RNA sequence: UGACUCCCAAGAGCUCUUAUCGACGGAGUCGUUUGGCACCUCGAUGUCGACUCAUCACAUCCUGGGGUUGAAGAAGGUCCCAAGGGUUCGGUUGUUCGCCGAUUCAAGUGGUACGUGAGUUGGGUUUAGAACGUCGUGAGACAGUUCGGUUCCUAUCUACCGUUGGUGUUAAAGCGAGAACUGCGAGGAGCCAACCCUAGUACGAGAGGACUGGGUUGGGCCAACCUAUGGUGUACCGGUUGUUAUGACAAUAGCAGCGCCGGGAAGCUAAGUUGGUAUGGAAGAACUGCUGCUUAGCGGGAAAUCCUUCUCUAUACAAGUUCUCGGAACAGGUUUUAGAACAGAACUUCGAUAGGCGAGAGGUGGAAGCACCGCGAGGUGUGGAGCCAUCUCGUACUAAACGAA
RNA sequence: UUCCUUGUCGCAUAAGUAGCGACCUGCACGAAUGGUGUAACGACUGCCCCGCUGUCUCCGACAUGGACCCAGUGAAAUUGA
């Protein structure tokens, strides 16, 4: 109990170490999200992503969500750690009604 | 909590109350004294550590899981054989199982050790210390965690025999210590 | 898989050696309504119910 | 995974349509994003470079398996798809000639890291 | 918690479990064994809190789990009533004998600070106000102790 | 194990060995094992019994 | 007979017998081939192949170390040393074998009842049905083909994998215990590739192109772990079909073997993530040199051998060591990170061990009631609402010493 | 129905002792012990393709009944010692 009790002390508070450095919004299903996301495997390459939220955990510092999105009529689903520093800025451009917290009949949807 | 022996066994030492004891071999000049605290800065971040612990515990198990052994088909005839570990030995010559024979029993709760485990962090006012991957045991047992064999530290790095603090120091001023993973970006040069 | 042979009395008293049953260390018996019985066991409340 | 009897798209202009895998180059359990498969060919334009039944050689760019990233992200396509890159010289194991000149689609950051560097220079869209 | 599976499917479970509970509201103290009592005080208890609560929304989740008029109206009458300053433990579970027949532990169940209980329970408490509680860092500064001198 | 590694890791065990094989084997050979009492030196515990 | 080793050396090798070979002829070794015998078993020792699990020998397929070359280098040939670790997936065929395709560092040869059916199969073969070809007057036959054709057993002993109970180990309490060790001894671990630098250097006319040393990225194997990811998550949340019941409304419950769909935390798990695939010493294989001066001695010397890292280990009978207790240790009860029983570990009332209650996190996704819009199905607001599998924290209300035992 | 034989050629597959189409050298086809075909039909024996899948790569989680444990009752083959 106090193992996990120490885990969840330190959680908290490197979750409130990142949110007074960096403004990360909240992030619901069915918003429509733009992020720039820096990937090191590549050169530190920066590049500009825009989906859809399908999914998302609430993890702690190591809380995920996933975008669906289509790069050259391929359907392409992508999944972030919310507070990964490789994502310099998020922002929400626009919220679909949803119904659910997951959203993966969109994959079988034909557009 | 103890047993009358133990209790008396601290006593007798003139030492706090303890809830797991475990001896580790020292050489001669390494000796510290009955009563020394010992926290979190005998570690320097960066260095390698060996850590030993008792295993999460599975039961009794069969062949695939234990030893990885393929089974059988699900189907194509096989009859009531499909975990099973199917011969185990040849037919007169030798006439008998040989010892080691992979078979079913306990597995976990068995002591083990992970070696070359790097420590990343250091925080001294908690004694606590992030160190990467994994460690064998369960949440809340207790791990033993000694100089690493196969990376030897620095030798002219370490605090020998231990890092010894003053008495007149904080809790609350001291800072965790971080490893130092250079200047030089692992992204950038290839 | 049949048995080989006839087991021997000894074989069997050797077998069952340890299945003998064993004293109970510890026995209540109530003052009251004299029950005979194991600790934590309820047999009677107390008066002025 | 891609194994033995995967059927793969063909995005570049080589001249094939549709590919089946023979086998992995590395990886008992077969192939991944980024990876490099033997394959046959299967389904192929009247007029290209590469003809129905070439044993050719294939770089993994879209995978329907999700293939974790350095940070812990996570990227999955919807299909397999595979680029032809050349086999006639099998002394040369590291990052070999594509077939064609243009590649179509997404093509995922792990070809660098992997050194699928031409494939990389030809891509329009990363992902 | 750890939810027994009783040796029964789901539905006979379940079924079993709300009869019991209806039966133990009905005749005040029952016997069965320590097992089915065990788990049947978590639900019991769960049947106290919701007649404490007394809304509408308390009285349709009720209904849906204990069986008859007379042990839902006891239930958010009598029970509320009783107990209304206690926090929890509505129950008390006692062992009490050997089953002839299959060698079953048994125990009686009982609600409790009724006229003929088995044993006088404390008075109703309520529960003092949140603590906030002190860091494991700290506890540890203030847990640690000498052997008591006895020899 | 070669007899030049058994002399350097413990040479009392030569000649233990070579005693040993040299008894009958019986249940009092283990007893007339324990009577063997071999020292690598010239010093040994015994010096008060009568030698 | 077969396989392998050796002796001779005509001849081939431009010259040159023995770098590579080797006619005519000889000597052996092994016990895998084809055979010979008929000693065991006919009051039964069940086949070939596949599967599963292996283990041994070395006459070595790969990796490691060498001598020689008709060895410039690269790539090889040949022989010696070496069994530590390895030695693929597919197409046809019942096949072993073998061919073919794609690989690989390599895809070894043999023994183990041609290892392994009280461990699995049952495709071939080798009962009874049927058909073709052929042979036979015929009933039938084939060592030819073809389709079909019951695979029993609850483990007593040895062996082996695990887990405990008792017991010897004079001690001073006729001694009984709780901890912490040491390790005689035993087991485990032992792999390889590609790329880059050294270096386009050495070598070579050129084309080509190193040894040594050091890095990086992979593959395989092994040891763990569950933070995140994926799967599952049968007493969680929501949607929904048929029916029965609570008279109806409203809200539910049973059953449709989770009724069916969409999600789902913990736990488990790999498809996920970590950690190893060392170091140092000793003795030394082929081989290699130095000293001698005929007996020898000494130095160097490998993925091999022995210690060292890892795991077990005092029933290690020469039975070990240290600290402590003496109404001690157990037992019982509540449990659990542990678990078939047993065992371990926590807690046992001057107590958070379990239940309950309260709060928060997490999941689901917007309860009921009421109001408004609409003819209505329905929509909107109150309102990140309501609910609760789990987790944490608070709290003795219940059960654990309620043991005035 | 062909021993040699996995005959040879063609289609097909990355690869096909299979299958289909050829050829004729029919070991040892052949005309009511019928010859050659044939729409429809077959729980008959082959071959190929699409769909689909734990058949497999490679197995995991969960659920019921046994197996485990306690209390009742209580067999069997076998057995020179
Ligand atoms: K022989
Ligand atoms: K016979
Ligand atoms: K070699
Ligand atoms: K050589
Ligand atoms: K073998
Ligand atoms: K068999
Ligand atoms: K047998
Ligand atoms: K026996
Ligand atoms: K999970
Ligand atoms: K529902
Ligand atoms: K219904
Ligand atoms: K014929
Ligand atoms: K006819
Ligand atoms: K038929
Ligand atoms: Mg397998
Ligand atoms: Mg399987
Ligand atoms: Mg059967
Ligand atoms: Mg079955
Ligand atoms: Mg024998
Ligand atoms: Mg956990
Ligand atoms: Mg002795
Ligand atoms: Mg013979
Ligand atoms: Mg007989
Ligand atoms: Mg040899
Ligand atoms: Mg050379
Ligand atoms: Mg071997
Ligand atoms: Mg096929
Ligand atoms: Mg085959
Ligand atoms: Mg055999
Ligand atoms: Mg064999
Ligand atoms: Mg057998
Ligand atoms: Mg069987
Ligand atoms: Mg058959
Ligand atoms: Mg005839
Ligand atoms: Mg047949
Ligand atoms: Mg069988
Ligand atoms: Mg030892
Ligand atoms: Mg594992
Ligand atoms: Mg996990
Ligand atoms: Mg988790
Ligand atoms: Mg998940
Ligand atoms: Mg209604
Ligand atoms: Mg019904
Ligand atoms: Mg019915
Ligand atoms: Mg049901
Ligand atoms: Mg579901
Ligand atoms: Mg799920
Ligand atoms: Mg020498
Ligand atoms: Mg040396
Ligand atoms: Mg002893
Ligand atoms: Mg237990
Ligand atoms: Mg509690
Ligand atoms: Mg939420
Ligand atoms: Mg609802
Ligand atoms: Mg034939
Ligand atoms: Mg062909
Ligand atoms: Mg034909
Ligand atoms: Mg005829
Ligand atoms: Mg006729
Ligand atoms: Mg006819
Ligand atoms: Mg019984
Ligand atoms: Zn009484």
């Amino acid at each position: 109990k106090t193992a996990k009790h120490i885990m969840q002390i330190v959680d908290k508070e490197a979750v409130e170490e990142v949110r007074t450095r960096r403004e990360i919004p909240e992030i619901r299903p069915g918003y429509i999200v733009q992020l720039k996301v820096e990937v090191p495997e590549n050169k530190r390459r920066v590049s500009i992503v825009k989906g859809i939220v399908i999914a998302r955990r609430n993890a702690g510092l190591n809380s995920t969500f996933r975008i669906r999105r289509l790069v050259a009529g391929v359907g392409v689903e992508s999944m972030f750690p919310l507070y990964s520093p490789n994502l310099r800025e998020i922002k929400v451009l626009d919220k679909k009604r949803v119904r659910r917290a997951k959203l993966y009949y969109l994959r079988d949807k034909m557009n | 909590h103890l047993t009358m022996p133990e209790l008396g066994h601290f006593r007798a030492q003139g030492v706090p109350l303890k809830r797991k004891l475990r001896e580790f071999p020292v050489t001669e000049d390494a000796l510290l004294p009955v009563g020394t605290e010992l926290g979190v800065r005998h570690f320097v971040p960066g260095q390698y550590v060996d850590v030993t612990g008792i295993t999460r515990g599975k039961g009794f198990q069969g062949v695939m899981k234990r030893w990885k052994f393929k089974g059988g088909p699900a189907s194509h005839g096989c009859s009531k054989a499909h975990r099973k570990g199917g011969s185990t030995g040849q037919r007169d010559d030798p006439g008998k199982v040989f010892k080691g024979r992979k078979m079913p029993g306990h597995m976990g709760a068995a002591q083990r050790t992970v070696k070359n485990v790097w420590v990343y962090k250091i925080d001294p006012a908690r004694n606590l210390i992030w160190v990467r991957g994994q460690v064998p045991g369960a949440e809340g047992n207790f791990v033993f965690i000694n100089d690493a064999c196969y990376k030897k530290p620095d030798i002219s790095k370490l605090p020998f025999p231990t890092y010894l603090a003053p008495e007149d120091e904080d809790p609350s001023e001291l800072e965790p210590l971080v490893a130092d993973l250079g200047e030089v970006d692992p992204f950038m040069l290839a | 898989a049949v048995p080989k042979k006839k087991v021997s009395k000894h074989k069997r008293g050797i077998r069952n050696g340890p299945k003998a049953l064993k004293p109970v260390p510890v026995i209540i018996r109530c003052r009251s309504c004299g029950r005979v019985k194991l600790p934590h066991f309820f047999c009677c409340s107390g008066e002025r119910g | 995974f891609i194994q033995m009897g995967t059927v793969l798209k063909v995005v570049d202009n080589s001249g094939a349509k549709k590919v089946m895998c023979i086998q992995a180059l590395k990886g008992k359990k077969g192939a991944r994003l980024g990876d490099t498969i033997v394959a046959s060919v299967k389904e192929a334009m009247p007029n290209g470079k590469v003809k129905k039944g070439a044993v050719v050689y294939g770089v993994v760019v879209r995978a329907a398996m999700q293939r974790g990233r350095v940070d812990g992200s996570e990227v999955r396509f919807d299909d397999n798809a595979v680029v032809l890159v050349d086999n006639k010289d099998k002394k040369t194991k590291t990052d070999r000639q594509p077939i064609g000149t243009r590649v179509f689609g997404p093509v995922p950051h792990e070809l660098r890291k992997k050194k699928h560097l031409k494939i990389l220079a030809l891509a329009q869209h990363i992902a | 918690t750890k939810l027994r599976k009783l040796g029964r499917h789901t539905g006979h479970r379940m079924s079993m479990l709300r009869t019991l509970v209806s039966q133990l509201v009905k005749h005040e103290r029952i016997e069965t064994t320590i097992t089915k009592a065990k788990e049947v005080r978590r639900l019991a208890d769960n049947m106290v809190q919701l007649g404490k609560e007394g809304s509408l929304d308390a009285a349709r989740r009720a209904a849906g789990f204990v069986r008859g008029d007379d042990v839902i109206h006891k239930i958010f009458t009598e029970f509320a009533y009783r107990y209304k300053d206690r926090t929890g433990g509505y129950t008390r579970m006692l062992r009490t004998r050997i089953r002839v027949g299959d060698a079953a532990p048994m125990a009686y169940i009982e609600f409790i600070d009724r006229e003929n209980e088995l044993r006088q329970s404390n008075p109703p408490t309520p529960q003092p106000p949140q603590r906030v509680p002190l860091d494991p860092w700290a506890r540890s500064r203030l847990m640690r102790q000498y052997a008591p001198p006895k020899e | 194990r070669s007899l030049k590694d058994q002399m350097a890791k413990d040479p009392t065990e030569v000649i233990r060995k070579a005693v040993w094989r040299m008894l009958p084997t019986n249940n009092l050979r283990d007893d007339r094992d324990r009577k063997l009492r071999i020292f690598e030196g010239n010093e040994h515990p015994f010096g008060d019994k009568p030698l």
